[PDB]
RNA sequence: AUACAGUGAAACUGCGAAGGCUCAUUAAAUCAGUUAUCGUUUAUUUGAUAGUUCCAUGGUAUAACUGUGGUAAUUCUAGAGCUAAUACAUGCUAAUCUCGACCCUUUGGAAGAGAUGUAUUUAUUAGAUCAAUGUCUUCGGACUCUUUGAUGAAAUAACUUUUCGAAUCGCAUGGCCUUGUGCUGGCGAUGGUUCAUUCAAAUUUCUGCCCUAUCAACUUUCGAUGGUAGGAUAGUGGCCUACCAUGGUUUCAACGGGUAACGGGGAAUAAGGGUUCGAUUCCGGAGAGGGAGCCUGAGAAACG
């Protein structure tokens, strides 16, 4: 008969709204008691009478789900629903602790709340009943103790009711009457917030606009309290950033920066949070990261600091200038952030950024020589913008070489901090050399020569565009250096980049031989570069299977010579992974 | 191609090559005795049959061993007895003279073809025959 | 009318006992009548082996299973209550069913080759063996042709033997049926003559199939005891 | 008749309390294998 | 039907002298029950133990599926206009699998007006049938084997995929 | 067009029926003066 | 790529893998070809054995006629008369096989009256 | 033994018969092994395997049986009267599962929110990451490209004339005091849905002893060869039909010619001397007067 009544519900829509409201009115007239319970509360209730009431709430749920647009709603059905919900609350909170009929009437009450939320799920902007405050005060006096009750990952009876009441136009009258956002913000600022906290945050972010478009001054102060909740909930959207739904945070922070500027410490906290929005997770997308940096700039245009947020915005621009993502949109937002950071370093940054980012002109090569002849003492964002131009951004090749040489000149004129800046230059040149670049690899080689300012002739002859006598002199220089972990790793990386699967050129056997000779000359340095030799042999072993295995086989055979010389010298090690790699070679032998 | 379980090649045959002249020479040069009966006990029907041949007393010993071993008398199964007992006793009185069967001397069956002249150790190399001697 | 595996003497009868259906196949099993009556000879005829089956002395795989033609296949531990008879029967080197005698701590378990692992219904991992013990929930690293160890009091897998290069394997099938020695070679082809190869006294070589071979332990330590000569 | 109504209901609730608990009792062993894997 | 065997016909080599055998039970070809529109009558035939097979002949209540949301709802049948597995099958107006048949789409109107409010994002050449009532939909289920008429609606790409044909 | 329109002669229908001499009760002149127009 | 009616489509663009040492080309993973009976996306599953040989004719579409000459140790007239075999095979979106072209095939699920093999490799 | 109580003609029941003769001549297509069926049926064997409840027990209609009879007559019959079910078919049925605001510290979970199947046939998708023994140590960390591992490349929207949530029994009075069968309460066989195995069958990969070119062409003349879709199927399948393409086999032996094909092929046992006698499965498929159509079953075009 459940399947039969489900068929009756699936065919219970064929009659008009008059007959649907008449059948709903007959369903309401079972145990309404509007003479007894339309004033305040009910007169009496029973277990089987609540079972008629639980069945009435279930029939209301089935009727609303069947006719989930119109539902034939009536104030008699509303009064019967309020009488049933109040009788469920009264019986559950007035019965003794025996829990059988109490859990029956509690699962009657949760299902009745689900059927009540179904009415607003079906007929939301259709009725908007003007006597809402009766049921609103009834449900408030029932669920006053539901302060932090709806704070969970699945608690969505009163949380969904609050979201429905907040996502309307004029049904927020019961919200702005006394309180909805107070208890919602209490459970939102609860510290054990699960991932419905983002749902409540998006609901309040969408519901601040109705409280702002409302002409009532009470709703204006409630919108002020929603901005105050956005300022007092400065840990929830931080700690709940476990998914890629950071567009809600970027949509609230832009709304907050466009709406309310209430404290300089609040603007500094917003700028530091949007700095953590780019220094917290690397999976933030382009529009979200651009709007987050623009919201940090919008808080900084109002109430920024002069030293602390100055350095924070300078670090933000020093990351965003190395990024420059999304076809110069992030570069334009980074130039705006550097012009809003309000320092002397930021002033030189905005000058040397606007003088180069003038919409694809020769002003980039003009401004590189301009700041070279007029070298600025900030130099951090200058080295960022001149190392993005030294990377695979095609123009400013000689200007990139002059920028690296001028950074070396400043690092020699310092004579400590600018040597740690040269450490960052070397840690950038390492990832530049281990890459598929053509102009930026030559620029990193020029930076290696400027850091080297026999060895200088070797570097300039490795970057000589000749490659036959040049590679012969490189092999002879490796022989002279044989007769350095990261340094020889960088040299062998540049050599492997110049001979990296370029099988349209000859002497690849001597090129791999020079790679293995530099690897042997690094592996002779056992006290330092044994780890680097192990890493280079490991990367060559990964390349021995990664889609190409002709010259990598000879690289494996000639990197075995370091092991042969080490075993002849030993005449303790790690035999285990060596034997397992021997088993892997035996498996590659059965290919 | 592929393997196929062959009981006819891991079954104990040992009878294609069992020749009575070779077996008699082995019994002569055996240097361990032969379990012969007390002399009257092996004649059969008061002399109406033969004595009994060596294969017949071997088969009789096997039948009595199986007999005592699983407690069952053998039977008078008609088709097998009308073949084997009558044909066996008629060739017994044909060829068994005084407890000795002379049927083989009247039978064409080459000794060296099947039972001598080893097939696995054929030694078809001068080096293999040299290593087989030394 | 007999197979080769039963070690059945020819001077027995005319009709050979077809085993009934059961765990193993017809071609890889011996029933209880050819086990008890005419191999280790606890009976003399079918009437009295049915009599002792009605008396219920047999306790194969820890359950009684009173039936004459019950197909005891590979290493089903035949248990007999009187004189505490524990019999694990395996293959010899020339194709028959060598029934080794074992003790109680060894007959408290058996082992079984896994055939397939399934996501059958309702998220339940799943394992079958040659007696078809559909036991719940092994680890995810049960490949085909590994070896579970059944509990034999409940049904649970207690130990697990992984099939890889360097494991002690038993071959039941084809022209290698019943050999042990498991190491000269490994060769996994792509559809046939794919195996791990088995030594001899002079460490000779052999070819079989994957499904016709299954692991029993390690190089020197199988927890099954084996007969000798 | 009514004693059979006692025994039927008792064996039914005992069958439930055996099977529906043992099923989760080896599903938790699957959970242990998944945590250790 | 007759048969399922290669013995009555020639292979890829061209052989003769067939004269093979009395046909067995397991070459059982039943009669082709061309399912039509009528009053719902399903013949419950037996095969392979208790393998009851539902042979539908006059089925109506097609469960056809809204595609973009996957809403299989109940409707009637009108007629198949194009099905060149037999071009006389559409002349005789039967109902087989993978046929394109017409549906009065009034419960789909009810579901759209029930879970969207207003009446009429969806394509225009099916919005014309949203207005008129008869929409094209293709049968998925097998009434000759499973006895049912299920199907999927035509929505856009598959619509034009058939409308350019016929 | 293989099995389509075999213009052959078939065995059991070659004498399945037999004709009739007078046939139509009308005359052929009655046909001509029946549908001259 | 749609010359017939009745919703020419994959049957649940779609992509799978039979495994067992046979690659799937990138157009056969994500391409506009339907792969109704090509086993990489397909509806068929792989099993059985894998045979290798050159071809004779690829005249009709979805018909790859392999040749397969193989050694057999003849003891009768003690000389090897040379083998020849034929098998029709459905297409794959990986190689337009012309004359020559030693390729291999895997056994699966009889497609026409005489084809159980579908191409998985070209070399 | 005044509602049953042992013998038991004739009736329902469970099963029995669980595999027997003759006739016309098929060249790996009859047969034997083998590969596979996530391409499929399955009684029995074996291992596993069920959560939707509004204002003390459900209905006549038939036997056997009596009684009246017909007919030459049957395991042929018809009226009239009763009467039972594991026959027919309507219908009676406690509250336990996770996340846990709070914890009073161990006797730890009270509030709130989310739960709950099968059988049939339809669609979207769950089905790239983090942990170090190490890159730099700045003896702190952004760590995966290197050195090794891991989750990982049935959840839901509907039909169906939908099956069920034990009217089976045995062993054990046993525990409790809800003040009386108030709760019985412990276990095992038979049930009972589904999966897998086993059995058997059907297809299917390949292999296997006559001479054959005076058989050099066959195949489209039961689709020839393949593709697409449907029908039918236990399912794969030109197995059948619509449409389309003109294919496919062959001198590396297609296709065709016959018998000591009452003989042969291991089809199998071999025998301690018979060297093609010498153990057997099968010659081919049919047939129950003759073709045709239908039915039954886990299995059939049934020796019944």
């Amino acid at each position: 008969n459940g399947s039969q009544s489900i068929k009756a519900e699936d065919e219970k829509v064929v009659m008009p709204y008059v007959l649907r409201i008449f059948f709903g009115r007959a369903q309401v007239p079972p145990t309404s008691g509007q003479k007894r319970s339309r004033k305040i509360a009910v007169i009496s209730v029973l277990p089987n009478f609540k079972k008629p009431y639980i069945n009435d709430f279930l029939s209301l749920a089935s009727e609303r789900l069947d006719y989930n647009y119109f539902f034939g709603n009536s104030h008699q059905i509303n009064s019967s629903k309020a009488t049933l919900k109040t009788i469920r609350r009264m019986t559950g909170f007035v019965n003794i602790v025996n829990s059988t009929l109490s859990v029956l009437r509690t699962n009657f009450p949760l299902h009745t709340n689900s059927v009540l939320q179904p009415l607003i799920y079906s007929i939301a902007m259709a009725y908007y009943v003007l006597d809402t405050e009766s049921t609103e005060e009834v449900h408030l006096r029932k669920m006053a103790s539901n302060l932090r009750q709806q704070g969970l990952k699945c608690l969505s009876s009163v949380f969904e009711f609050v979201g429905n009441t907040f996502d309307w136009s004029t049904s927020m009258e019961d919200i702005y009457a006394v309180v909805v956002k107070p208890r919602i913000s209490h459970f939102s600022d609860e510290n054990l917030q699960q991932p419905s906290s983002l749902l409540r945050l998006f609901l309040y972010w969408a519901h601040n606009p109705s409280l702002y478009q409302f002409l009532y001054y009470d709703e204006f102060a409630t919108a002020t309290a929603l901005m105050d909740t956005i300022s007092n909930q400065h840990v929830k959207e931080a700690v709940i950033g476990p998914i890629i739904e950071a567009a809600d945070s970027i949509i609230r922070n832009p709304v907050n920066d466009d709406h309310y500027v209430d404290l300089v410490t609040l603007i500094c906290t917003s700028c530091l949070k949007i700095l953590p929005s780019l220094y917290v997770k690397l999976s933030d997308s382009n529009s979200i990261s651009t709007f987050l940096n623009l919201l940090v700039s919008i808080t900084e245009m109002g109430f920024i600091q002069d030293d602390h947020v100055r350095s924070r915005l300078i670090s933000s621009l020093i990351s965003i200038l190395k990024g420059k993502l999304k076809k110069l949109q992030e570069n334009d937002t980074q130039k705006i952030l550097k012009i809003l950071k309000l320092i002397v370093f930021n002033y030189n940054c905005s000058w040397s950024d606007i003088e180069e980012l003038y919409t694809t002109i020769s002003s980039l090569f003009k401004t590189f020589d301009e700041r070279n002849l007029r070298v600025s003492l900030t130099e951090l964002f200058i080295e960022l913008g001149r190392k993005v131009p030294e990377l695979e951004s095609i123009s400013k090749l000689v200007a990139d070489l002059n920028s690296y040489s001028s950074s070396r000149m400043h690092e020699y004129d310092f004579p400590d901090f600018i040597n740690e800046k040269p450490n960052l230059n070397e840690a950038s040149k390492s990832i530049s050399m281990l890459k598929d670049i053509l102009l930026p690899n030559i620029r990193i080689g020029l930076r290696d020569s400027l850091e080297e300012v026999v060895l200088s002739y070797m570097v300039k002859n490795t970057k000589y565009f000749t490659d036959f006598e040049d590679m012969a002199i490189l092999l002879y220089n490796g022989d002279e250096e044989a007769d350095r972990r990261q340094r020889a790793i960088k040299r062998l990386g540049e050599h492997a980049h110049q001979l990296k699967d370029n099988s349209i050129s000859h002497y690849l056997i001597p090129m791999i031989e020079h790679y293995v000779f530099s690897d042997d000359e690094r592996y002779r340095n056992i006290g330092n570069e044994t780890q680097i030799a192990i890493g280079g042999l490991a990367q060559h072993m990964s390349w021995n299977q990664y889609k190409a295995l002709l010259r990598r086989y000879i690289s494996m055979l000639k990197t075995k010579p370091n092991q042969m010389k080490q075993a002849v010298q030993l005449i303790t090690l790690r035999i285990v992974r060596d034997g397992a790699e021997s088993k892997l070679t035996l498996s590659k032998f059965p290919s | 191609f592929e393997d196929r379980f062959d009981a006819r090649e891991h079954k104990d045959r040992s009878n294609k090559s069992r020749m009575q002249a070779m077996e008699e020479y082995i019994r002569e040069s055996s240097d361990q005795p032969d379990w012969s009966a007390s002399i009257g006990a092996d004649i059969v029907n008061h002399g109406r049959g033969g004595i009994k041949s060596l294969r017949d007393t071997e088969k009789e010993r096997r039948v009595t061993s199986f007999e005592e071993d699983n407690f069952t008398r053998l039977n008078i199964t008609n088709k097998a007895e009308k073949r084997k007992q009558k044909q066996r006793e008629r060739n017994a009185r044909m060829n068994v003279i005084g407890g000795e069967d002379f049927g083989i001397f009247s039978s064409k069956r080459k000794l060296e073809d099947s039972t001598s002249r080893r097939g696995a150790k054929k030694t078809r190399s001068a080096w293999d025959r040299a290593q087989r001697r030394l | 009318a007999a197979p080769h595996h039963w070690l059945l003497d020819k001077l027995s009868g005319c009709y050979a006992p077809r085993p009934s259906a059961g765990p193993h196949k017809l071609r890889e099993s011996l029933p209880l009548i050819v086990f008890l009556r005419n191999r280790l000879k606890y009976a003399l005829n079918g009437r009295e082996v049915k009599a002792i089956l009605m008396q219920r002395h047999v306790k194969v795989d820890g359950k009684v299973r009173t039936d004459t033609t019950y197909p005891a296949g590979f290493m089903d531990v035949i248990t007999l209550d009187a004189t505490n008879e524990n019999f694990r029967l395996v293959y010899d080197v020339k194709g028959r069913f060598a029934v080794h005698r074992i003790t109680d701590e060894e007959a408290s378990y058996k082992l079984g080759k896994v055939k397939k692992v399934q996501l059958g219904k309702k998220g339940v991992p799943y394992v079958v063996t040659h007696d078809g013990r559909t036991i719940r929930y092994p680890d995810p690293n049960i490949k085909v042709n590994d070896t579970v160890k059944i509990d034999l009091a409940s049904g649970k897998i207690t130990d697990f033997i992984k099939f890889d290069a360097g494991k002690l394997v038993y071959v039941t099938g084809g022209r290698n049926l019943g050999r042990i020695g498991t190491i000269v070679h490994k060769e996994r082809h792509d559809g046939g003559f794919d195996l791990v190869h088995i030594k001899d006294s002079l460490d000779n070589t052999f070819v079989t199939r994957l499904n016709n071979v299954f692991v029993i332990g390690e190089q020197g330590k199988p927890y099954i005891s084996l007969p000798k000569g | 008749r009514l004693q059979r109504k006692r025994h039927q209901r008792a064996l039914k609730v005992r069958n439930a309390q055996a099977q529906r608990e043992a099923a989760a009792e080896y599903a938790q062993l699957l959970a242990k294998r998944l945590s250790e894997r | 039907g007759i048969s399922r065997d290669s013995r009555h016909k020639r292979s890829a080599t061209g052989a003769k002298r067939a004269q093979f055998r009395k046909k067995r039970k397991f070459e059982l070809g039943r009669q082709p029950a061309n399912t039509k529109i009528g009053a719902k009558r399903i013949h419950s035939v037996r095969t392979r133990g208790g393998n009851k097979k539902y042979r539908a002949l006059r089925i109506e209540t097609g469960n056809f599926s809204w595609a973009s949301e996957g809403i299989s709802k109940k409707t009637r049948i009108a007629g198949v206009v194009y099905h060149p597995s037999n071009n006389e099958l559409v002349r005789t107006n039967t109902l087989t699998k993978a046929a394109i048949v017409q549906i009065d789409a009034t419960p789909f109107r009810q579901w759209f007006e029930a879970h969207y409010g207003q009446t009429l994002k969806i394509e225009s050449s099916v919005e014309s049938q949203f207005s008129a009532g008869r929409l094209y939909a293709c049968i998925s289920s097998r009434p000759g084997q499973s006895g049912r008429c299920d199907g999927y609606i035509l929505e856009g790409e598959e619509l034009a995929f058939y409308l350019r044909r016929l | 067009k293989g099995r389509k329109l075999n213009y052959s002669v078939q065995d059991p229908i070659a004498n399945y029926e037999a004709p009739i001499t007078s046939g139509y009760k009308w005359s052929d002149d009655q046909i001509d003066e029946f549908f001259a127009g | 790529q749609s010359e017939r009616a009745f919703q020419k489509q994959p049957h649940i663009r779609w992509y799978k893998n039979a495994g067992l040492g046979f690659k799937t080309p990138k157009t056969a993973i994500e391409g506009s070809y339907i792969d109704k009976k090509c086993p990489f996306t397909g509806l068929v599953s792989i099993r059985g054995k894998i045979l290798t040989g050159t071809v004779v004719s690829t005249k009709m579409h979805r018909t790859i006629v392999i040749r397969r000459a193989y050694l057999h140790y003849i003891p009768k007239y003690n000389r090897y008369e040379k083998r020849h075999k034929n098998v029709p095979v459905h297409v794959s979106p990986a190689f337009r096989v012309q004359v020559g072209d030693i390729v291999t095939v895997g056994q699966c699920r009889p497609i026409s009256k005489t084809v159980r093999f579908n191409v998985v490799k070209v070399s």
